[PDB]
């Protein structure tokens, strides 16, 4: 059984979804595996590490993807409208697994129905335990948390850490984080680090622990209307106009002061709520910076433009898109683990195939697409 | 002549004290004594003594090198200050635990016109109850030069490693 | 008495020799303090914030530096040999403060000469204790060496941090800091506070140890010559080929192994030494950066360019420009608290005006000429 990675060709895209760690255990579970060249040079992962592991390079991606029974790619392929026709270069009757976007993106959902490719949406992999390990968008959000801060210090023209100097005592920059997840974790992790005065705000009453377990100051609004905002999933849900009212001011009296503020709030098929207005921004210092992580999603700002750096008000509103792949080098290994980890209890010791099973719901809320036909919940 | 003295002996001082300023210098960096001085800190502030940190714009071999150390120990950002706010409160305290510093404290800079840091603002800590001094031996530091502050009687030298001496003052402590 | 700071005219440069508490401080000294329209902008200064602290506010740089008993700057003044003619702006038996870079610019020397401007460089203010007040040196290297590792860390594909996730462990970024003076060190601080592993490697004898007070390691290389490294000012001594061969040998190392190399090093009036070779770049492994903080100086790393990032062997070097300036908003009234310094105690209290004490190490150090004639005796 041949499984084949090929090169990201969409523009910024430097990750790729496999490295020498995850060849071996793959060649050690009875695959073949193949590359294709130059795949992971945006990643720094050569073509020699590749093939030391035990791969074959390919040195065009047609070739790489003409025989792959599985192919393993990050972003979605791209169509012939898309000016690339990477969903032809896939075998018919193939598994794709990647990061589909497949609520956002049917074009290509039903582009790979007609290939009849099994493909499976690793961005909704449910939120269990168990499912931790296989998770893309932990894995690289987590990445992005630690990036949103070093974005956030490159444009910040002050330092970040509190120094006593004989030139005058330089203060620490007051960060604040607003949405505590896995990326804000390590956004507040990584601002603490560099020796900021970190402030943090969230809906989900368990945060408030956690953002204090770091060296944070938790932001308290409401804690009745705190103690309901977790889904079974664990994520937020939405608060209304009330809440955002009583947010935004409790949330001023220090946004006033802050010098960082990195937006990572998300509601799961919902658009990001707005968390930043373009009437707090003016309030704030000129010189701050605002990192929106949210932006691809709407943004937490509104002010905020998808691949662009939007100066108004004094205020820089950063808002690149694809921030995982900023730290491609790192988010490479992890997101080829994460499809090594999803795909590992599936694979047959002593048959040398791939047995997906409809009763694991790690397989049933991520199948898109079966053989011709859309079969998700959500779609159809 | 010098009075010299032990861990038992900084012990006592400051359990029984209200105020302490501590005052860390290049020393406390050589050693790598952060943990065990912030550490001293909980427990006197355990027992009500009223703690804070005093770093002069040059203390150590760079900018800021006390502030990232102390940093790394986690002490409050809020017990930290320069050298402008917290001067006046050594006459109000009982001892200034001087860990690892030297020129810093020098009053060569105000009394002594041949010296060659005069003119640089100090911390005063000539003016706290009692100053101890932990360094490994009577060297002087950076600027090549000597301390008065070493020769009376309102000083005490604990002679030994930075962060086996403020240790031994921790297990002296319960 | 008239003082005058103007708007920084070279390219790249956003930092202002003055800030609002200085120009109080100057008026309570009894200045008439005066600055050009705009001075402050990328140093997040206003006009407003000027002439509320007490300052005038002139349209052009020739009005504000008319009139103009003192003038303080950051840069030096752009001669007529480089087309524009600052020093031309100036008044006859004017007072200059600012970097003048005397050792390797001496025709601006002689163009302030002809005009009998009295001017200081500050760049050759003797590195002692007493004169931290006023070292323009020590306090913009350390913001400097601070901005290495946020540029290491923006320029460098993985996070600086151990991190141990569900998906796997991605291992620390390695930094080797060359050179270990006040940019040095603060470089070691901030890469050792992001998680970093960070080597060190300097000629002076007194570094090994305060490298490792910041719990870095130094790379020896030959102790026995350390001892005679180190001037009677401080700074570093020309070490011979002998040496040199010997240094590239040791870091060898290391530096195949290193993701971030952050080189500093520099010879008072001399080019900065080759610390990082062309081989050297060949055999460090892809996707590493290397920062050259000396490269205004023709760089340790020499296939370094100024204001560009070059991508060389796979290594993308690095070298900014005006570093303290991408800091502009800390730098400069960290800058004007200096030049205040070292003023401030020439000041007469009474009459209100300047006589310096000529005596002063500070002021006879400094000095490069004053009436008309070029007194410091390295320029002689
Ligand atoms: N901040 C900067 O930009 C910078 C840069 C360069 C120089 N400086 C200069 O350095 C000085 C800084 O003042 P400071 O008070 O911080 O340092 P200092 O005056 O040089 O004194 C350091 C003291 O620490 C002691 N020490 C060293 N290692 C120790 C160890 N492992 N355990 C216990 N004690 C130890 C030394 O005495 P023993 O040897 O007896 O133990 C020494 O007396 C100033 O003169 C300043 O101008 C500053
Ligand atoms: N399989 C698994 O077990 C998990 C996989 C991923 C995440 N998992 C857990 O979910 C939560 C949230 O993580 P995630 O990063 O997925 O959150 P989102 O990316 O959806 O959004 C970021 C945060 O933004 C918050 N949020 C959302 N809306 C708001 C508003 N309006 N104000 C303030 N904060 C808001 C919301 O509570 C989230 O914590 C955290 O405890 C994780 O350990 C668990
Ligand atoms: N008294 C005080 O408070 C001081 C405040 C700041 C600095 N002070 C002293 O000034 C001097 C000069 O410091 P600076 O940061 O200006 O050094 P440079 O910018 O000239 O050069 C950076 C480093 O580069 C090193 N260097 C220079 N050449 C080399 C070679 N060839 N290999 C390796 N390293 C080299 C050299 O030893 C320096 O440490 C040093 O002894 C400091 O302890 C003292």
């Amino acid at each position: 059984m041949k499984i084949a990675i090929p090169k990201e060709r969409r523009p910024g895209e430097d990750r790729v979804a496999i490295s020498p760690e995850v060849v071996k255990k793959l060649v050690g579970l009875g695959f073949e595996v193949i590359v294709e060249q130059g795949a992971g040079v945006g990643a720094s992962i050569t073509d020699d590490a590749l093939t030391a592991a035990g791969a074959t390079i390919a040195s065009t991606a047609a070739q790489a993807l003409s025989q792959a029974d599985v192919v393993w790619k990050v972003q979605r392929p791209m169509t012939a409208e898309e000016g690339t026709d990477e969903v032809a270069l896939i075998k018919e009757g193939a598994v794709l697994m990647c990061h589909l976007g497949a609520l956002t993106n049917r074009p290509v959902v039903e582009a790979l129905t007609k290939r009849k490719i099994t493909a499976y949406a690793m961005e909704l992999m449910p939120r269990i335990s168990r499912a931790q390990s296989m998770d893309i968008l932990s894995s690289q959000s987590n990445l992005a948390g630690y990036r949103a801060v070093i974005d956030g210090a490159y444009e910040f023209a002050r330092a970040f850490p509190m120094m006593m100097t004989a030139a005058g005592t330089v203060p620490p920059a007051r960060v604040l984080v607003f949405g505590v997840g896995v990326a804000g974790l390590q956004a507040i992790a990584t601002a603490k680090r560099l020796g900021a005065v970190v402030m943090a705000t969230d809906v989900r009453a368990a945060t408030k622990e956690q953002v204090e377990s770091l060296g944070g100051k938790f932001i308290t609004v409401d804690d009745e209307a705190m103690k309901t905002a977790e889904t079974a999933g664990g994520y937020a849900k939405e608060m209304g106009e009330e809440f955002r009212k009583k947010q935004a001011e409790a949330v001023l009296k220090e946004l006033v002061k802050t010098d960082i503020a990195i937006t990572t709030a998300l509601i799961p098929g919902k658009p990001a709520p707005v968390l930043i207005t373009e009437e707090m921004v003016t309030k704030m210092k000129p010189g701050s910076v605002i990192i929106d992580l949210a932006v691809e999603a709407g943004g937490n700002c509104p002010l905020s433009e998808p691949g662009k750096i939007v100066v108004k008000h004094g205020v820089k509103i950063v808002g690149h898109t694809n921030v995982p792949s900023r730290v491609a080098a790192d988010a490479s290994p992890l997101f080829a683990k994460n499809l090594l980890n999803f795909l590992t209890p599936h694979v047959d010791k002593d048959t040398k195939t791939l047995v997906m099973k409809l009763e694991d719901e790690t397989v049933s809320g991520t199948c898109v697409t079966r053989d011709g036909a859309i079969v998700h919940p959500a779609l159809t | 002549s010098v009075k010299a003295g032990s861990a038992e002996d900084a012990a006592f001082i400051m359990k029984n004290a209200s105020k302490v300023i501590i005052v860390p210098g290049y020393g406390m960096a050589v050693a790598q004594a952060q943990h065990a001085l912030r550490e001293m800190a909980d427990v006197l502030k355990k027992e009500g003594v009223e703690v804070s940190y005093a770093i002069h714009p040059v203390a150590g071999r760079m900018p800021g090198h006390m502030n990232v150390l102390l940093a790394e120990a986690n002490v409050p950002y809020d017990e930290v200050f320069e050298l402008e706010e917290i001067n006046s409160s050594f006459q109000t305290a009982d001892v200034a635990f001087v860990i690892g510093a030297n020129d810093v404290t020098n009053p060569a800079a105000k009394t002594d016109p041949s010296s060659p840091i005069y003119g640089m603002p100090i911390l005063d800590v000539e003016k706290a109850g009692t100053v101890l001094f932990i360094k490994r031996s009577m060297a002087s530091g950076y600027a090549g030069v000597e301390n008065e502050l070493f020769f009376r009687n309102n000083t005490m030298m604990l002679f030994g490693d930075a962060k086996k001496m403020t240790e031994q003052i921790v297990q002296a402590m319960n």
